[PDB]
């Protein structure tokens, strides 16, 4: 059983330094580059930091850039995130994400569980289109989302990933390119674009399948998330 | 190597580079050696070191630090032809003959003028065992060594019949480049590795002068 | 006496096979690779625009 | 002798290398000068002559340290 | 006794009815058709990384995917366009002779002198290629695997057998028998419901994969067989022997259509192959380099040379764009 | 007023001879085509098939490469030994630097080769014998060195005129060039002559030692080959060091110095030089074609 | 006019006698270079015999300059 476990949230005051530790245990650690997600309260998530498999590439984002610091145990099957000095923005969940790269291969498969940190008191821009979208079960949804640049490479892959994060629980990988079903998900997701517009499509929707749907690009560092669809029921 | 998960792809195959020479680099201490013979010959149970590990048969015994990787063949039952090409790369060849044997003689002299001669094993120098002399000592006295060779003609003694078998397998080599290093063995012989390391060790120096141009 | 019961038996069932002309096979294999012509990078060069390789 | 004519034009001492002189005897009549300059050519000096005179003199004392 | 001679009597009416059927030969039908010229191919690409000899080599359905084994013992999976490493995997024994990739890309099998046909598995949950099953029952070397589905392969040994196994629960579901001598190669129809295997008694011999039996069994080469393909049609096969003469045998007809000697050839065929088209029929020789013939007017259509050593393995893409090649020099080309 | 006398103060003039000048240019020519052709022959043979390109290929490519340049350079030479430097200064710098750098490169690819071998043979089973596999990176440091020794010969030198002699592609280093050409010949009879002459001595004597002990059916042709190239080296090194050193002895007056002397030395020279000159027209026999590999592909390329 | 490949000062030692200027017929002299560090004074005598004398020498510039002065004239 794939699992990862984050620990090391809590109350720290500003200015102090916290480490938070993800434990990988049911899968090859060392083959695996490992991300830091973190999610503000009701505001949605955001890529922080991404360490390569072997520790050669490293890569921080602009917000927390020179402040944080990833490092990699590659014997122990442990993830570091070293946080220097903390204001009241650092507080999320932050997640333990792991990334596999190579020709097919699924980079966002696995969420971990998060931990919860409290603290007391140019980039290629997606947008979504709403934020609440109510309907009753049987009945055909579609999301869709832009962005600023066109994400088609000239390989010809598309690089977008949509993520579906049910209530009380972590993100989890529908589509990871344009059209590539994740492996155990249903197949009656589905997922198609042009260039700069992409539309996810659920049909015979299930009362499962309500969360929070998030669009993700992953053709240049920093990665950015989209502004977060609601499906209501 | 442009997109991002290009360039992640990119440093995997580096990284799946770097293991493959690394264990090239541990593959070039270890000598290659092909056990060949007839069966009941002590082909099985040359080095007292075994450290083994139906098909191939591996052992893997070090001797001065050097790993010696022999390669028993018998049991495939099978056409030479189709999988002996496989180890064309192996240092040396060890036959053994059992002196004692006077019916698998005439077969284990056919093993050898095809194995000699076979077009792979050309240049690869053959390591020729000569086992039980002990048991072919008392065999003589009861059984002289004419039912096997009608062609012997001196005398009976162990020095002159040991030699004389010794010569049958060398006119056999009929080739260049190649040299056939024989010795002596019996059942409780245990420098057959020191016999095995100094053979190896001179193959490697004919192959090096080769190679350097001196010859 | 057992061994070779199964090989006239065997010779029995690869006799009795309907056996077509080979001027009517040379001709089918001619059609077919004639039709299937334009579809070969290999025999006709692919154009470097379209070349992968 | 080993000398027919003479240049005519003056040049700087400088460029002198050798120098040897022969006085006048049974052999010629005018004492002969040839000098050897640092780009091979041979000269022959008419000793009357006021600038070869001046040049023999800055040679010599340049050869004496 | 009496059986020998109901024997011999059926040889005998099989040879008049075949020659009865030939009416022309295929070079005296195709005498109009216009000559391909010079197919020259250039290499595109160079795949190193191996530290040993070649062996075997196959295709991967999308034409993009390559999977090579080597007497060092690892299994590289390439990609043919950018030319990275997509897996190495380790194998147990280094004495590997043959190679197989899946339909569907999720599973490899690759086995050799171990006698035992591995499969592994490279779609796992935990970012590792793993040993799905070790399917054991053959008493001597293994060649030509290939599979069927992703649960279901076939596969050649010495044993002058070939074998129909299913990886689930790694039973031998169906053994074929009939030759005479080690089998060293098959190739699956692409009908999927037909194969053909070469051995070493000089003869090539149909079965089927349903009923395991010998449909027909082809004649004509002087000596050991060592490579088949099917024509792109699945009605047609060339085989490669020692004999340095290359055959293309009817399904239908049960003989033999016409040969593919030169003069100039001494060492014997390694590997076979076709085009896309069905008219490129390109053979990997000992003397390091391949050639290309005409399938319809048994005429040398260019010469890919390149290699150092024996040429051990070819390929031809699923759309037919590259050739990849494999030696006993450790290295990969990819023409076109 | 009475006559000084002569009694042993006079000019030493120079003999010179005519002979030695027909026979020196005879024998450059025929030294210059038998060097183009055995190293054209080498550079052919090696480069006509890139299969079993081993580290002695690439070492008996430079040394080819090396030994031809030399020969090309060598004919300008003799004519300047006919009729003095009259090319110029420009050519004499270029043609001198190009001359040494590839007589440095010659023998430290001699001294690498015998590096090579020891390596090869002595710790054939050993773990070192994996570091001869770098042999791009040593030759074009030997390259490198090469170029680095012979840059004194390319600042220094130019055509000096005297009166005695014919003009010569000399060194002009100032007032006091003979004490400045006396030190800067220092660097050809240390990294030319007695650093690779003591590194083949150790190198071969340990390889006939190890060899001297094997039991190869091959041990006493390599021996004879590996006293063949010490002996020729030796032959063709050794009088024209010993002559510069009596020079250089004479000059600093360690020896007594005389007309017969400086005549008897100035013949010498001339002498070992023509002998040393032989090296590029050897060295294709003595390291390439003794060895079975190139006569098997020269017979195969001339099919 | 020959050719070498190492050039040499033309005088070994030096004359140390000194002798009246009537005696020189011939003079000459080389200015020092890359062939010799030091100048060289050498000087036909009147039976045809050449001697080398000291540059440096008191006497030998006024033996030099005497020569000169009376063949200038």
């Amino acid at each position: 059983d794939v699992q990862l476990v984050e620990s090391g949230g809590g109350l720290v005051q500003p200015g102090g330094s916290r480490k938070l530790s993800c434990s990988a245990s049911g899968f090859a650690f060392s083959s695996f580059g490992m991300h830091w997600v973190r999610q503000a309260p009701e505001k949605g998530l955001e890529w922080v930091a991404y360490i390569s498999s072997g520790s050669g590439t490293i890569y921080y984002a602009d917000t927390v850039k020179g402040r944080f610091t990833i490092s990699r145990d590659d014997p122990k099957n442990t993830l570091f995130l070293q946080m220097t000095s903390l204001r009241s923005e650092d507080t999320a969940m932050y997640y333990c994400v792991r990334s596999i790269y190579y020709y097919g291969s699924s980079p966002f498969d696995f969420w971990g569980q998060g931990t919860t940190l409290t603290v007391s008191s140019s980039d290629i821009v997606m947008t979504q289109a709403t934020s609440s979208v109510p309907v009753t079960p049987g009945e055909s949804v579609s999301i869709s989302c832009r962005s600023s640049k066109s994400l088609l490479h000239s390989n010809g892959n598309t690089y977008l990933y949509w993520f579906l994060q049910r209530p009380g629980q972590s993100p989890q990988l529908l589509i990871y390119r344009m059209s590539n079903l994740a492996s155990g998900v249903p197949d009656r997701f589905s997922g198609s674009g042009s260039g700069t517009a992409f539309t996810l499509t659920i049909s015979r929707l299930e009362a499962e399948d309500v969360g929070v749907y998030y669009c993700m690009q992953h053709l240049e560092y920093p990665l950015t998330f989209g502004a977060g669809t609601k499906l209501e029921l | 190597t442009l997109s991002a998960e290009e360039r992640a792809a990119l440093e995997r195959s580096k990284a799946i580079e770097k293991n493959l020479k690394e264990d090239g680099i541990s593959a070039a201490k270890d000598v290659k050696l092909l056990l060949l013979g007839a069966d009941n010959s002590g082909k099985s149970t040359i080095v007292k070191q075994m450290k083994i590990i139906t098909g191939i048969v591996e052992t893997h015994f070090t001797f001065k630090n050097l790993h010696f990787r022999l390669f028993d063949v018998g049991g495939q039952r099978s056409e030479r032809k189709k999988w002996i090409h496989c180890f064309e790369d192996v240092t040396a060849i060890i036959f053994c003959v059992d002196l004692s044997d006077y019916n698998r003689m005439h077969e284990s002299l056919m093993l050898f003028d095809s194995i000699c001669n076979n077009k792979f094993f050309i240049d690869t120098s053959i390591i020729l065992f000569l086992n039980k002399k002990d048991l072919f000592g008392e065999k003589i006295k009861k059984s002289p060594l004419t039912i096997c060779f009608p062609e012997y003609t001196g005398p009976n003694t162990y020095e002159d019949a040991a030699a004389y078998i010794q010569a049958q397998f060398e006119s056999k080599n009929r080739s260049p480049n190649k040299e056939i290093y024989c010795h002596m063995t019996c059942a409780t012989d245990t420098n057959n590795a020191q016999v095995i390391f100094d053979a190896v060790t001179d193959i490697i120096i004919a192959n090096n002068l080769r190679g350097c141009g001196l010859y | 006496i057992a061994q070779a019961r199964k090989l006239v038996e065997q010779l029995k069932m690869e006799a009795n096979i309907d056996r077509i002309k080979v001027s009517k096979a040379a001709a089918d294999l001619m059609a077919y690779c004639e039709a299937h012509a334009k579809e070969d990078p290999l025999l006709t060069p692919v154009p470097a625009s379209e070349n992968p390789f | 002798c080993q000398c027919i004519k003479t240049y005519s034009k003056p040049f700087h001492p400088k460029f002198i290398k050798e120098l040897r002189v022969i006085e006048s005897g049974p052999h010629c009549a005018n004492t002969e000068i040839i000098v050897k300059l640092s780009d091979g050519r041979e000269l022959c000096l008419d000793p009357k002559e006021n600038w070869v005179q001046r040049v023999v003199e800055k040679f010599l004392k340049r050869a004496e340290n | 006794d009496q059986l020998r001679q109901e024997a011999e009597q059926l040889k005998n009416q099989i040879r008049d009815a075949r020659k009865a059927c030939a009416d022309a030969t295929l070079s005296q039908i195709t005498n109009n058709i216009d000559p391909v010229g010079r197919i020259q191919m250039r290499t595109r690409r160079t795949l190193r990384g191996h530290l040993a000899k070649i062996y075997a080599m196959h295709w991967g359905t999308d034409s993009r995917l390559l999977v090579s084994a080597s007497q060092d013992g690892k299994l590289i999976i390439w990609d043919s366009y950018t030319t990275n490493k997509v897996h190495a995997i380790p194998l147990r024994s280094s004495w590997v002779m043959t190679c197989a990739y899946a339909p569907s890309g999720n599973y490899v099998a690759c086995g050799g002198l171990d006698n035992i046909c591995s499969i592994y598995n490279l779609k796992t949950r935990e970012g590792n290629v793993r040993v799905s099953r070790e399917l054991a029952g053959h008493t001597g070397y293994l060649s030509c695997c290939r599979f069927l589905d992703d649960n279901q392969i076939v596969t050649s040994s010495g044993d002058t057998t070939c074998a129909l196994w299913d990886i689930e629960t790694g039973q031998q579901t169906t053994t074929f028998t009939g030759h005479t001598g080690d089998v060293m190669s098959l190739s699956l129809a692409p009908d999927t419901r037909l194969f053909v295997s070469g051995a070493c008694d000089a003869s090539a011999k149909l079965w089927d994969v349903r009923e395991g039996m010998c449909r027909q069994t082809f004649t004509g080469h002087e000596s050991d067989i060592n490579a088949i393909c099917f024509f792109p049609n699945g009605n047609a096969f060339a085989t490669g022997s020692d004999d340095a003469t290359c055959r293309l045998f009817d399904l239908r007809a049960d003989q033999e259509l016409m040969t593919y000697s030169h003069d100039n050839i001494i060492c014997g065929i390694t590997s076979v192959s076709f085009s896309k088209s069905g008219r490129l029929l390109l053979a990997g020789y000992d003397d390091f380099n391949c050639n290309v013939w005409d399938a319809l007017k048994a005429d040398r259509a260019g010469v890919l040379a390149g290699h150092d050593n024996r040429v051990s393995c070819l390929g031809v893409t699923d759309d037919g764009m590259a050739v990849a090649t494999g030696s006993w020099d450790s290295f990969l080309k990819i023409w076109n | 007023t009475l006559p000084p006398f002569l009694l042993d103060a006079a000019p030493c003039e120079p003999e010179s001879l005519e002979i030695n000048k027909y026979f020196v240019v005879i024998i450059y020519a025929l030294v210059f085509l038998l060097s183009l052709l055995g190293n054209s022959l080498v550079m052919l043979v090696i480069l006509y098939s890139r299969v079993g390109r081993s580290v002695t290929d690439v070492y008996l490519l430079n040394l080819a490469l090396a030994d031809l340049l030399f020969a090309l350079t060598l004919p300008i030479w003799a004519a300047s030994k006919v009729n003095g430097w009259i090319f110029g200064t420009f050519l004499c710098k270029v043609v001198s630097l190009l001359k040494e750098v590839n007589f440095y490169s010659g023998i430290l690819l001699l001294a690498c080769i015998s590096v090579d071998r020891y390596l090869a043979i002595v710790h054939a089973t050993r773990t070192l014998t994996q570091k001869r596999y770098l042999v791009k990176f040593i030759c074009l440091s030997i390259w490198g060195l090469s170029l680095l020794l012979a840059l004194p010969v390319l600042l220094f030198r130019r055509t000096v005129y005297s009166s005695n002699v014919s003009p010569a592609c000399y060194e002009d280093m100032g007032n006091n060039t003979a004490n400045w050409r006396m030190l800067l010949r220092i660097l050809p009879q240390s990294f030319g002559f007695i650093v690779p002459l003591l590194i083949m001595l150790f190198c071969y004597g340990f390889t006939l030692r190890t060899l001297f002990k094997a039991h190869m059916g091959q041990k006493h042709r390599a021996m004879r080959v590996i006293f063949a190239v010490v002996l020729i080296f030796l032959l063709c090194w050794l009088p024209y060091n010993l002559v510069l050193l009596a020079d250089t002895l004479m000059r600093t007056q360690v020896i007594q110095e005389t007309c017969e002397r400086r005549n008897h030395i100035d013949r010498a020279l001339d002498a070992t030089e023509i002998l040393g000159i032989l090296h590029s027209c050897l060295n294709p026999l003595i390291y390439a074609f003794i060895g079975q590999k190139f006569r098997h592909g020269l017979l195969k390329i001339l099919a």
